[PDB]
């Protein structure tokens, strides 16, 4: 199974800082790696997908790159309304392996 | 980042790289060092040139998107549409026909003389 | 039921590699930026996404076309210069015994001879000091290159200081870099971008030692076109660089003299206070920690439990023998066999000082035939650089010893700029295509 | 509106067995894949199962191969997870997705899990 | 033999000459000796955008056999089509006519305007 790796493991920023999240395969997948939130007592939320495609509805400040195997999700403006738990997944190949989690919380 | 601009649609589709020809066909044209970048300036022009002769000949001329009367012969290629103009990069559709060029050249060549003869007799009566 | 006819499509996003012709952008010098077109405050460079591309920094035709204009701007620079042919006679030279030290004895010489004036029918009788290096016994010596030929003076006008220089391709082509660390110079590259114009690079001449270059961004990075054999060099990039101080401390003093109408050969007069050897230094806990960083990197090719030993240099031409380069237009030669000594098995303040020899009739290439004398510089020099970057040759390598050996290479300069243009190709692109598409004409 | 909900879940012993349910509206269920996905409390996602649009393509993770089953009915539009011989492990939320087909800038397509319920809590304790 | 290709059609008449026009058209475009190569290459390039600009001002841009608006004259020329377009070549037909060249360039050059405005004209309303 492809294994997925996150960092940092946790954050603290404050309102208006920018955040970057680095996401690592130990295999090449191609660019399909996609972007989730997950807010306390609520389901994932997509936010990226394809490593660089914006969902539909979703803010333009979240943005996503990388190539081999790193990819990147930035937050250039974050809002009260962004923090949580963002997680990475490969969907190239069964098992479609989640990483480890990377918590953003309120300095 | 300038991701989208001149050869950023290099690794997208046929389909969506279609939908920016110009940004690739603006760029086309444009002491001892001066005889360097004049002999480097006289080759572009030609190229440039050769071209824009083999484009018009074939009746296409000024036009960036021309289809043309000569069918397609699937024993050059049996791939349908369905896994080339959204399953495919024109880099890898090049390699895969880069040895069948000339004849469909040629064909081409042959087929337009045959309309302007005709409409020639056609504008006749 | 296909009914597909054919479609032709101009501004296809198709390139193929080629070679072409590159041309100058730059921002009195030997490297010539008065014909070199001005540079673009803003270069736009174009990332191509989901594109990968093949690099062979060994197989690049830019450091041969590098290679060929920095000779022909070398050759261009020397052609309206004073030419020493009356140079060459029998000169009286003895030994200097005025405030050496013991390294220092014999090492200059206080020649006197007759030379030609602006008037053909006078003489004159002059005097001057030479280097030990520059004059060959026929108590009568001569100039070395006297039976070889006759060369010119480097102007005195004109500065050797390197400055940087972008190579530009011409219309319908385009320069790709990989933008991939960790990339080893040979391979698939996966994130590529397209630029107008190649980076900065300062033509600095070196041998042993890459001076004021780039630094990888990651660690260090070796390379070579095929490690296992012997017979291809080594290119270390450093990750930091490393602070080397040379400096010759001697007052020198500069005279004319009119060897012809409008014609002066500048001469050192004599040396003012005590004389001394020039010299170089380099940290030793920095240097210490380089090579630790180096033998960590070359374990992973060659063993991780083979002893790895650095030793000297195994001989030949004083270029190639010696760290050979030029400080302030004086041509230094120093020994480096403080560095490369140690032994390393798998498991303060002070600085290293290497003496150097500064010389004055140079060939900078390899060529034989066309010498360059450089004329002296008044007052004591001093300059710092950065090393950030190493050419080694590995000896021997059979299987019977598990010991490996590096020692200092150099000599060929197309190495200096390799270091350089290892992340940069050219490409052509063929803008025309033909496809199946359901319309009809 | 695509709608997905849960049902199913509570306490169980080590052992035992449990169904989940899972009712889905709003898009062509019998076009789309299903996932099945578990949270463990104080741990990170994972894919428990997959099941295609016919129902004859089945997969399993390695940590449940041979104890789950998924199945899917596409007259009723509904998904259902079988468990048995429960353990410890299992314990947390399980939250049924759809597999939606998207295009990328590049003009490729993939399946990504567009949509999720709400989850429904399993816990597996004596 | 090589009889037919480029110029092989010399010796034959008009009309069987004028069908191998596109291998005429083809071959118009392709230390001391380079500066001669590059002068030439010059001319020649000098010389094919000559004869384009001069095509596209009577608006036959992109066409090998284009008739045009403006009439014949009989006083330059009184026999017929059944003794020239198979009872004459090419060369014969330019010799006999060289003369008269200029007048029919500035002919066609005044004509294409008044079409141009004229077309302008009615798609203004
Ligand atoms: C790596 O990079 C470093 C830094 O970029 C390089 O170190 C620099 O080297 C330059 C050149 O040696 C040096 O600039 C000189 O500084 C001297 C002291 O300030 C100046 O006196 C000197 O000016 C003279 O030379 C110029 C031509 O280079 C002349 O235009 C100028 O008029 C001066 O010449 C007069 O004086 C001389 C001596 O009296 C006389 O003979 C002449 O006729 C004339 O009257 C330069 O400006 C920098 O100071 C160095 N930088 C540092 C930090 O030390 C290093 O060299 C690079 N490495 C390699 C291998 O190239
Ligand atoms: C970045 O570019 C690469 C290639 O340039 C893209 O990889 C391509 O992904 C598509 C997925 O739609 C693959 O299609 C597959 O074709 C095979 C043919 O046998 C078929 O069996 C599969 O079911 C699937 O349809 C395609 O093969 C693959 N290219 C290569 C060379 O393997 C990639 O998708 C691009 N990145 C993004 C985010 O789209
Ligand atoms: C090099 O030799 C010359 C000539 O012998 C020296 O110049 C002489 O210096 C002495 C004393 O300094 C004078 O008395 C002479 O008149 C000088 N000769 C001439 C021709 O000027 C010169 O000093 C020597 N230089 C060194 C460094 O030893
Ligand atoms: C400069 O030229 C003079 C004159 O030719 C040299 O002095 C002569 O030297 C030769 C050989 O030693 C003697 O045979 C002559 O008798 C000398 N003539 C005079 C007038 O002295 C002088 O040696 C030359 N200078 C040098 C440095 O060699
Ligand atoms: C790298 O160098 C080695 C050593 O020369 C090459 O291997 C040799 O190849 C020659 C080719 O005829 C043989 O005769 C030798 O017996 C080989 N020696 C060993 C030790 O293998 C090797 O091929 C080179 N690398 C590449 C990619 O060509
Ligand atoms: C290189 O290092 C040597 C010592 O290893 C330095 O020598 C000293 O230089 C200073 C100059 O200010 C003198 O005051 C000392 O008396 C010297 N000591 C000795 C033992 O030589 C030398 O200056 C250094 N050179 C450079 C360019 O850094
Ligand atoms: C090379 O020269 C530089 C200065 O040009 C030296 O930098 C000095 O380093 C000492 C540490 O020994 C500091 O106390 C000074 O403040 C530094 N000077 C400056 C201007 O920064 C450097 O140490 C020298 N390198 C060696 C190996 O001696
Ligand atoms: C590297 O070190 C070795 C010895 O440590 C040097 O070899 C010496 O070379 C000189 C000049 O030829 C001889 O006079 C000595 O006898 C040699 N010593 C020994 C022990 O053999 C060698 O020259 C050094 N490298 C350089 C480039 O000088
Ligand atoms: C470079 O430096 C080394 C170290 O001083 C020189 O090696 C010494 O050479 C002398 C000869 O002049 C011998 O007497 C010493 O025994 C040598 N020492 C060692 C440790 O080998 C070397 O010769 C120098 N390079 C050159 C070309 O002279
Ligand atoms: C030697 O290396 C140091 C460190 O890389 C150089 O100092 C840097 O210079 C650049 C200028 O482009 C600055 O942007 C960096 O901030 C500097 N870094 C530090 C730590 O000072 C230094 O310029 C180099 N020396 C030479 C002669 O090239
Ligand atoms: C000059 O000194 C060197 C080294 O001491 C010696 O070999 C040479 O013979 C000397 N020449 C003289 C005194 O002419
Ligand atoms: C010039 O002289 C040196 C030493 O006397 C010798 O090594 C060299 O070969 C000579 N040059 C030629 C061309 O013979
Ligand atoms: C390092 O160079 C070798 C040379 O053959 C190549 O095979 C390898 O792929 C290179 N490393 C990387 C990471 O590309
Ligand atoms: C070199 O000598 C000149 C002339 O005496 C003097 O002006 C200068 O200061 C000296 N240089 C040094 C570094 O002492
Ligand atoms: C080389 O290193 C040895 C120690 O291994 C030391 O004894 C010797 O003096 C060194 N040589 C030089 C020239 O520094």
């Amino acid at each position: 199974d492809i294994q997925m790796t996150q960092s940092p493991s946790s954050l603290s920023a404050s309102v208006g800082d920018r955040v970057t999240i680095t996401c690592q395969t130990s295999q090449p997948v191609n660019l399909w790696v996609a972007w989730y939130q997950q807010k306390p007592g609520k389901a994932p939320n997509l936010l990226i997908f394809g490593a660089s495609t914006l969902q539909s509805g979703v803010p333009s400040r979240f943005s996503g790159s990388g190539a081999g195997t790193e990819f990147i999700l930035t937050i250039s403006n974050l809002q009260p309304e962004d923090f949580g738990t963002y997680f990475c997944q490969q969907h190239h190949n069964f098992p479609w392996t989640f990483g480890q989690g990377t918590k953003v919380d309120v300095k | 980042a300038v991701f989208l601009g001149f050869l950023g649609a290099a690794g997208s589709t046929m389909g969506a790289a279609s939908m920016t020809l110009t940004v690739q066909a603006r760029n086309l044209l444009s002491t001892v060092w001066g005889i360097k970048q004049l002999q480097a300036r006289v080759l572009a022009v030609e190229r440039y040139l050769r071209d824009q002769q083999l484009l018009g000949i074939w009746g296409c001329s000024g036009k960036l998107i021309c289809c043309t009367n000569v069918p397609w012969n699937s024993s050059w290629s049996n791939r349908n549409l369905s896994e080339i103009w959204d399953n495919m990069t024109w880099l890898q559709w090049d390699k895969e026909i880069s040895n069948y060029t000339q004849i469909i050249y040629g064909l081409l060549e042959e087929s337009q003389n045959q309309q302007e003869k005709n409409e020639q007799d056609l504008l006749a009566l | 039921a296909e009914n597909l006819w054919v479609t032709v499509y101009y501004g296809v996003p198709v390139w193929k590699d080629a070679e072409t012709t590159l041309f100058c952008a730059s921002d009195h010098n030997v490297w010539a930026t008065h014909a070199c077109v001005p540079t673009d405050p803003n270069p736009q460079e174009i990332h191509l996404e989901n594109v990968t591309e093949e690099f062979n920094m060994w197989k690049n035709n830019m450091v041969e076309q590098m290679h060929t204009d920095i000779i022909s701007l070398w050759d261009q620079s020397l052609k309206p210069c004073v030419k020493l042919t009356p140079l060459c006679v029998t000169l009286q030279c003895t030994n200097v015994t005025n405030n050496i030290t013991d390294d220092m004895r014999g090492e200059l010489k206080n020649c006197s001879f007759n030379m030609t004036t602006e008037l053909r029918d006078k003489k004159q009788k002059v005097y001057s000091l030479f280097y030990r290096l520059d004059v060959v016994q026929i108590k009568e010596y001569r100039l070395i290159n006297c039976n070889t030929s006759a060369c010119t003076q480097a102007c005195p006008k004109v500065s050797f200081e390197p400055i940087p220089i972008h190579y530009c391709a011409p219309a319908g082509f385009a320069i790709l870099k990989c933008k991939d660390k960790k990339f080893n110079g040979t391979g698939p590259c996966p994130s590529v971008s397209t630029v107008q114009c190649t980076h900065g690079i300062k033509p600095v001449v070196s041998t042993q030692l890459l001076l004021n270059g780039s630094l990888a961004e990651e660690e260090v990075m070796i390379r070579s076109e095929n490690i296992t054999n012997n017979a291809k060099n080594i290119l270390v990039q450093f990750n930091t660089p490393v602070q080397i101080n040379c400096t010759r401390p001697n007052n020198n003093t500069r005279k004319s003299i009119r060897i012809g109408p409008g014609q002066a050969f500048y001469a050192t007069g004599d040396i003012i206070g005590d004389i001394r050897q020039a010299h170089c230094n380099v940290s030793k806990a920095t240097w210490n920690e380089t090579l630790g960083k180096v033998v960590k990197q070359l374990r992973k090719h060659f063993g991780n439990n083979t002893i790895i030993r650095f030793a000297n240099s195994s001989g030949g031409d004083l270029e190639v023998t010696t760290h050979s380069f030029n400080c302030g237009g004086e041509f230094f030669y120093c020994n480096t066999s403080g560095l490369f000594n140690s032994t390393w098995i798998s498991n303060s303040n002070d600085s290293i000082t290497l003496p150097c020899r500064i010389k004055q009739i140079i060939n900078m290439w390899q060529r034989i035939g066309q010498c360059m004398y450089a004329p002296p510089i008044q007052g004591v020099i001093r300059c710092v650089s950065n090393i950030t970057g190493l050419i080694l040759t590995r000896d021997g390598g059979s299987t019977n010893s598990t010991t490996e050996t590096f020692r200092p290479g150099g000599g060929d300069m197309r190495d200096n700029w390799r270091s350089e243009l290892y992340k940069y190709k050219v490409v052509k692109i063929e803008p025309l295509g033909v496809a199946p598409t359901r319309c009809k004409r | 509106e695509v709608h997905l909900a849960e049902s199913g879940g509570g306490l169980v012993q080590p052992g035992g067995s449990l169904r989940l349910s899972c009712a889905a509206s709003g898009f062509m269920f019998s076009a789309s894949e299903m996932h099945w996905v578990r949270q463990t409390p104080g741990k990170g996602l994972e894919s428990v199962s997959v099941i295609g649009g016919s129902g004859t393509s089945t997969q399993y993770v390695d940590s449940v191969k041979g104890r789950f089953t998924v199945s899917r009915d596409n007259a009723k539009n509904a998904l259902s997870l079988q468990m048995d011989s429960l353990r410890a492990e299992d314990t947390g939320v399980y939250y049924c997705a759809r597999g939606g087909e998207v295009r990328s800038r590049g003009g490729w397509k993939n399946r990504v899990l567009d949509s999720w319920g709400q989850g429904v809590q399993v816990i597996v304790s004596p």
